[PDB]
């Protein structure tokens, strides 16, 4: 369209801002200079400026001719050009009425406290529910001491411990785990300045001040709370081209703490956002989910999601309703079973039929012949079939496991009776013996684990349909 | 710095070691049996599934992961809705489940 | 070999590539001076060395034996405005709202830096005293997203920035991410949207 | 069509702890509501002109409920509700309600337990039922016919809302409401008492064993 | 020799007219053009100037009436004229299969569909036409940017898309002319 | 002419071009008096499963591993 | 251990539309029970009372599958809300910057008024409707959920609840809604609670328009 929605098109998706550049009086004649022609005389007004500045003697003279010395007159070309703004105004909503409790994630996990004094302390944040009239806040005691904050103190005792102590570890490891130093990272080696705030001494709800330290074009402000961990404020994209005429490095501004978080995993772990000044009129573009760590020690994908509370990877739907389906029959020692069933056989066979091969028959306590290792098997043997060379099973099925005394009776029962069915020619009824009736066991009892699992899934069904709670998993 | 037990990221709440009284309220007495040997069962559970195991191990290992947990005698697994893990069961082992849907 | 993530997005779909950011991308520019002092601290009344800092008034506890009044400005500083619609632009500060229900409430603790500076910008010795004018940025001036051609010099014979974008704006230092200048005529065929992925190879303008 | 069928009891004869408020409210201003705008939804044909059953198992296709449901379903649960009471419903059970009850929850001793915690810590507004096991889910399958033994066991099942027990597969034979409206009036905001009274006499066993009975009967007519 | 695949072209007019040709070679020689004329219709021209077919239809799956030709940018091009052009997809845009020339190559009168006329035609359509072999199959996945797995070497419904799509892209800015001479359009026998 | 860039990543335009692209479904814009392109160095991937994969705005990862391959 | 945070008003405010016994039950016994039940499971978990509220009630309902916490942490998260969403003889037609958002959303007050009263009347069961706002999309919303299901759990910002429990309509409305859900409309919503929060949320949506230079 014409260039009113066009222009704004590219604001708003493509991020697109009019950044001033700072060119060179070599780069500035160039743009000034292209517009008339090829090779034409130049008598546009700005850029005969532009030609006639490209002396440096004649920029001294400009600039001596205005004043404002040496070392200023480098500075005035980095002004913002453009609209600028008129400047801020930060009003209040009242009194700053704040009470003083210690922070709910205390004690760190790992860090013994006796839970009595705990129990103290915790009355005090049971105490931040009652509200507080303007009545009553001019009954000002105003004595300049004698406050009562005493469960405070407590905490602040246990914390100073905590800091004397797990210092030295601290440092350490984040030596160990981050390599380079980035705001929001521990304020390790020479810039850390004994006294500094740790991370249990923070929680969301706590109104802060700090100066402005550094500025991110695509992170934000991270202003200098007090604490070994600096703070950050979220502030991406062209939402800068406003907002760098308000806040400036070396601001003293009051902050609000949003969401403190492990700095192991997340990237930034202090969110705050600007009390003074107030510039949530300016921000459009937000951070969906705060930015992490991708380390080498998170080996499964599916763990790291879990850990910062993100989507799954979605997975294409396979259309079927996992509703109505064929029940699982199958068990997973039956497979061991068909290897320990045919070993039997493939001993007994070579035991009984051929007694002589191994003089004695002692499979009441018959021992192994080969050793036998548990970690081991590649049984595929390049079994060939007068074509060619296919894989066939022949595992290893060690007498460790086998219990031949079982088969030893049963198969001199079985083979009694087939001697004695010759004369009569009474119908020889064997078809299952010891093992094989554990194959139909097994698979029973693995039936019935898929059969309550589909049956809960009726009511389990039902309920959420009536609720309104999720069917399938999230993404 | 201690990484979080993998028995608690996937919210897997286990009892170790129950008491007898804990039993009786919740019946584990009148639930469906279930036993293996050396084996390895990947489920993907549709339903929370309460678990006695009585005799064994477990070594469940879930989907796409390097690590384990483990379990014994005495556990009270409640392995959740939407969960896939890779049981890799070794030597005998017994159970009591009590597959239960949303409520109780 | 690390680097961090940079999605294009900005809500739109086409073909979605991304970018990886690593340190051979953007340098830091060595260390300069500037001014780094802007500031409108109060008056501290230490107390267990947690700080309840109050400027105006004296000392404000209050009862239920714990509170401290720290107030500060407020619609005392108003004249005939409106509370609701109107003051988006400028808003206001700790916005839980007291006009109707008239009850306020209390916030939490004011644990932060201490700060101090007795004598202002005047640690050593120094002073500022002068006519209302004749004050403006130092050399920390350069913003952010300004972008720097080759050669510019900060200060006589200083730094002599290199090409790119200010990525940041620490108290001396600059984060660069450096570029490369395309000067285009009139009359030229720009191939590409605004923060179209350029490959190694194809073309920019005829 | 379907009608409103009375209470078979009169209301103020059933007042030593349960006032006659509750019933004019809960029945005639629900149950009314219940079944003018169940009538309403099929006063055309809708291929449910006057089935059995208030429908209900047509309308719940496999979830994705359809608007009749919510209505037939709670129509049939206070009509199953009200015939579950007795003016004077104390006892206990006696032969083959015993003998079962022994065999599947123990004792009647801890039975009566199960059931009230089955029926307290149920969230929201909902049901509780004392409910006959059965089979026979869905195509596909293995030896599904589980060549075994008797299973049929008694169950204790609770649902949210209008959700009822023949849906999946289970034959009801007790049931308690649970819902704010039942015992608001008399004891405002404490379920167990309502549900520990209730189970001291409010309940006609009587019911239970003629429910229980037809359950076993259209199971052996299942079963051939 | 010319390796088989799709080389873009443009040999202008005397009237001032470019003719943007999307021409393909297979493994024997099988040329099946594509051309647009100032946003004209797209057509498969066999050889000198005739039988000047527009439709893209399958001689099994092709979608030819939406939901899988909207691929890129637009499928509208002149949307068979009238909304049909004649009729819709069914079997084929007449039925009889490949619309009405099905057998329009050469005859002594009017054409009818014959045996030996169909395994005839069969290199003009499939046969000597769409082989496109290892070299041919790699060349049109590298110029269109697509993937099909490699030891597929038949012309798929997704590569005349995919060429159809380019050759009209070509005009509207991004585009660029492939060279006769480069020898990364050549093999050695 | 033809430019044939030197690096990878992106462009700025910042002034004096036209916020329009003639022959729309196109890429060509053009300019009203004169200006510079920049092209902010930077490594290009293309991946279709961006918006919901696990690599999110600004995250840190070496572009070997496992969260890598889940894109590239 | 989040003790409890008082009703902004006294239990006989609203007498003549809520009666002086109905706040009694719904506060002294129903709240308080939710909120002990709260503690007691609060002082065996030492992971979930590092948490705040709003984490503690997005993270003890997990992603479908709620723990043994969400119910009592959701009811009383919700219980507050309510209990702030309320004044004193008020209601009526709203104020400014709340009015302008709504008639660009729904058309007109009396639109969001049927809309509001039809999606309260098609709740089943026991549960909340809610008027909230919605992010990546910027736009006010009427909302229904069910049992102790909030609004916060997609990252939707609550501006008004209304809590549809029969636990809260029987003591003076016995059985029928459209009593309870007009008198709530009329003379109990608090348009100045709704502004500030809809104030607050905007620090976390922004409803205006980039400021483009024209350059
Ligand atoms: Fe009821």
């Amino acid at each position: 369209e014409t260039e009113e929605e066009a222009r704004k098109r590219n604001w708003v998706e493509r991020g697109w801002a009019p950044w001033e550049e700072i060119l060179s009086p070599e780069a500035d004649f160039a743009r000034k200079s292209l517009n008339e022609g090829e090779e034409v005389a130049l008598k546009n007004p700005d850029t005969i400026e532009a030609f006639k500045m490209l002396k440096p003697s004649y920029r001294k003279k400009k600039m001596e001719e205005m004043g404002l010395t040496e070392d200023e007159y480098y500075a005035r070309q980095f002004d913002i050009k453009g609209e600028i703004l008129d400047p801020l105004e930060t009003y209040w909503d009242g009194p700053l009425v704040v009470r003083h409790v210690a922070p709910r994630d205390w004690p760190p996990p790992g860090w013994e406290v006796d839970r009595k004094e705990l129990e103290f302390i915790r009355e005090g944040h049971k105490m931040m529910a009652e509200r507080v009239d303007m009545k009553e806040l001019d009954n000002v005691i105003r004595e300049k001491e004698g406050m009562c904050m005493d469960r405070y103190k407590v905490f602040l005792k246990q914390y100073q411990e905590w800091v004397e102590f797990n210092k030295d570890k601290l440092e350490e490891e984040s030596y160990e785990h981050d390599q380079d130093y980035h705001p929001g990272r521990r304020k390790r080696g020479k810039d850390y300045e004994e006294g500094m705030y740790e991370l249990p001494f923070y929680y969301p709800g706590q109104i802060c001040l700090g100066k402005v330290t550094t500025l991110h074009l695509y992170q934000g402000a991270f202003v200098d709370v007090g604490g070994v961990y600096e703070g950050w404020v979220p502030i991406k994209g062209n939402d800068w081209y406003w907002i760098r005429q308000h806040i400036k490095v070396g601001m003293h501004v009051m902050v609000e703490i949003l969401a403190k978080r492990d700095p192991y995993r997340f990237r930034f772990p202090l969110e705050l956002r600007f009390v003074d000044p107030n510039i949530d009129h300016l921000l459009f573009q937000r951070f969906e989910y705060p930015p992490i760590f991708h380390r080498d020690e998170d080996t499964n994908l599916d763990e790291l999601r879990r850990d910062c509370r993100r989507p799954p990877f979605p997975r294409k739907d396979p259309g079927v309703k996992v509703e109505e389906e064929p029940l699982l029959s199958d068990h997973p020692y039956v497979d061991k079973l068909w290897q320990i069933n045919v070993a039997e056989q493939m001993i007994l066979d070579d035991m009984e039929a051929n007694p002589d091969k191994y003089k004695g028959k002692k499979l009441s306590e018959l021992t192994d012949e080969e050793e036998f290792d548990e970690e081991h098997s590649v049984e595929y043997t390049k079994v060939q079939y007068k074509k060619s060379l296919l894989p066939k099973t022949i595992l290893k099925t060690s007498v460790k496991e086998l219990d031949l005394e079982s088969a030893f009776a049963e198969r001199q029962l079985h083979n009694r009776l087939q001697k004695e069915a010759e004369e009569r020619g009474e119908d020889y009824k064997v078809d299952k013996l010891r093992r094989n009736i554990e194959m139909d066991e097994y698979d029973f009892i693995h039936w019935r684990r898929s059969f309550e699992e589909r049956e809960a899934l009726l009511r389990d069904i039902s309920c959420r349909q009536a609720l309104g709670l999720p069917l399938q998993e999230p993404g | 710095r201690i990484e979080k037990p993998l028995e608690e990221l996937y919210k897997i709440r286990v009892e170790r070691k129950v008491s007898p009284e804990r039993l009786n309220e919740l019946g584990v007495s009148r639930w469906t049996t279930w036993k293996t040997g050396k084996c390895r069962l990947p489920w993907d559970w549709h339903v929370d599934q309460l678990v006695y195991i009585e005799e064994g191990e477990v070594r469940v290992v879930p989907e796409g992961s390097k690590h384990y947990m483990s379990f014994k005698a005495g556990d009270l697994v409640r392995y959740p809705k939407w969960f896939e893990a890779d049981l890799w069961f070794n030597a005998f082992y017994q159970e009591r489940y009590s597959f239960r849907a949303y409520g109780d | 070999n690390q680097g961090t993530v940079r999605t294009l997005l900005g809500i739109n779909k086409e073909c979605q590539f991304f970018l990886i950011l690593s340190s051979s991308n953007c340098f830091r520019i060595g260390p300069f001076k500037g001014v780094k002092y802007p500031k409108e601290l109060i008056k501290k009344d230490p107390l267990i060395p947690i700080r309840n800092s109050f400027g105006p008034l004296g000392t404000a506890l209050q009862i239920a034996n714990f509170f401290s009044f720290y107030y500060l400005i407020t619609h005392n500083q108003i004249l005939v405005t409106n509370y609701l619609q109107l003051d988006n632009l400028k808003q206001t500060f700790q916005p839980f709202k007291f006009q109707y229900y008239l009850m306020d409430e209390n916030g939490r603790i004011y644990n932060p830096d201490p700060c101090s500076n007795i004598i202002f910008n005047p640690f050593k010795l120094n002073w500022y005293f002068l006519h209302y004018h004749f004050c403006e940025e130092t050399s920390t001036k350069i913003d952010l997203g300004q972008f720097v051609c080759e050669n510019v010099c900060i200060t006589k014979k200083g730094t002599h920035l290199k090409s790119g974008q200010v990525l940041i704006v620490q108290f001396d230092s600059v984060v660069i991410r450096s570029a490369k200048p395309y000067l285009a005529t009139p009359g030229a065929t720009l191939h590409g949207h605004y923060g179209e992925i350029i490959y190694e190879g194809d073309t920019l303008v005829t | 069509k379907f009608d409103l069928n009375p209470p078979p009891y009169p209301i103020d004869a059933l007042e030593p702890h349960m006032s006659k408020q509750t019933f004019e409210y809960h029945w005639g201003k629900h149950h009314r509501a219940y079944v003018d705008n169940l009538n309403k939804q099929i006063v055309g044909t809708e291929l449910d002109g006057l089935p059995l059953e208030e429908v209900v198992r047509i309308t719940y296709n496999k979830g994705d409920m359809l608007p009749a449901f919510n209505n037939a379903a709670q129509a049939w649960n206070h009509e199953f509700f009200w015939e579950s009471m007795k003016p004077g419903g104390g006892g206990k059970p006696s032969g083959e309600l015993l003998a079962q009850i022994e065999k599947d929850f123990g004792s009647f001793e801890a039975f009566t337990t199960e059931f009230k915690t089955a029926a307290a810590t149920q969230f929201g507004s909902g049901w509780a039922w004392l409910v006959y096991k059965a089979n026979k889910l869905d195509v596909g399958n293995a030896v599904n016919p589980k060549p075994s033994e008797d299973d049929k066991k008694l169950v204790v099942v609770k649902s949210p809302n209008a959700v009822n027990p023949l849906v999946w597969d289970y034959y009801p034979i007790l049931t308690v409401d649970v819902w704010e409206h039942a015992y608001y009036l008399d004891f405002q905001n404490r379920r167990p008492d309502y549900l520990s009274i209730f189970m001291e006499n409010l309940v006609s066993w009587d019911a239970v064993n003629a429910r229980y009975e037809a359950a076993k009967a259209f199971a052996t007519e299942r079963e051939e | 020799l010319q390796s088989p695949g799709i080389y873009y072209r443009s040999e202008l007019d005397h009237n001032g007219i470019s003719v943007y040709t999307g021409t393909i070679i297979s493994d024997w020689g099988g040329r099946s053009e594509l051309e647009i004329d100032r946003k004209a219709r797209i057509w498969a021209r066999v050889s000198r100037k005739q039988k000047i077919s527009i439709l893209v239809l399958s001689s099994a799956m092709g979608s030819n009436l939406r939901e899988i030709l909207d691929n890129v940018c637009y499928p509208e091009i002149f949307l068979s004229f009238l909304n049909d052009k004649e009729k819709k997809k069914i079997g084929s845009k007449e039925n009889a299969i490949l619309e009405f020339y099905q057998q329009f190559a050469c005859v002594g009168g009017d054409p009818v569909f014959s045996e030996s006329l169909c395994k005839d035609l069969q290199k003009k359509f499939f046969q000597q036409r769409c082989e496109l072999g290892r070299i041919g199959r790699r060349n049109m996945n590298r110029r269109l940017n697509l993937d099909i797995p490699e030891n597929n070497t038949f012309l798929l419904p997704r590569d005349i898309l995919a060429a159809a799509d380019h050759l009209i892209g070509m005009k509207f800015g991004m585009g660029t002319l492939d060279d006769m001479n480069h020898l990364k359009h050549k093999r050695i026998r | 002419k033809h430019i044939y860039s030197d690096s990878e990543g992106e462009m700025h335009w910042s002034t004096d071009v036209y916020h329009a692209p003639e022959f729309t479904y196109g890429n060509v814009h053009l300019l009203p008096k004169t200006s510079h392109l920049w092209v902010l160095s930077g490594k290009p991937y293309r991946s279709s499963v961006v918006p919901f994969s696990l690599s999110k705005d600004q995250d840190q990862m070496n572009t070997h591993s496992l969260s890598f391959e889940q894109i590239y | 251990y989040y003790g409890l945070k008082k009703p902004p008003y006294n239990l006989d405010a609203l007498e003549p539309y809520m009666s002086q016994k109905t706040l009694e039950s719904h506060w002294g016994v129903q709240h308080r029970n939710y909120l002990e039940a709260l503690n007691r499971h609060l002082s065996r978990s030492d992971t979930l009372y590092g948490h705040t509220m709003d984490e503690l009630v997005k993270v003890t309902y997990n992603y479908g599958n709620p723990l043994p916490e969400f119910n009592d942490a959701a009811q009383v998260w919700n219980h507050d809300f309510f209990w702030e969403s309320m004044q004193p003889g008020g209601g009526e037609s709203p104020t400014l910057g709340l009015l302008q958002q709504i008639e660009k959303d729904f058309g007109s007050f009396p639109n969001f008024k049927e809309k509001f009263i039809e999606a309260a009347m098609t709740l089943f069961g026991s549960g909340w409707v809610w008027l909230v706002l919605k992010r990546k999309e910027k736009q006010l919303a009427v909302v229904k959920t069910s049992n102790a299901v909030t609004p916060i759990l997609w990252d939707d910002i609550p501006i008004i609840c209304l809590d549809l429990w029969e636990h809260a309509y029987y003591l003076d409305y016995k059985n029928d809604r459209a009593e309870y859900v007009n008198v709530f409309m009329n003379h109990l919503v608090s348009w100045h609670a709704a502004t500030a929060r809809l104030a607050r949320a905007q620090a976390f949506v922004n409803l205006g328009e980039p400021k483009i230079p024209v350059a």
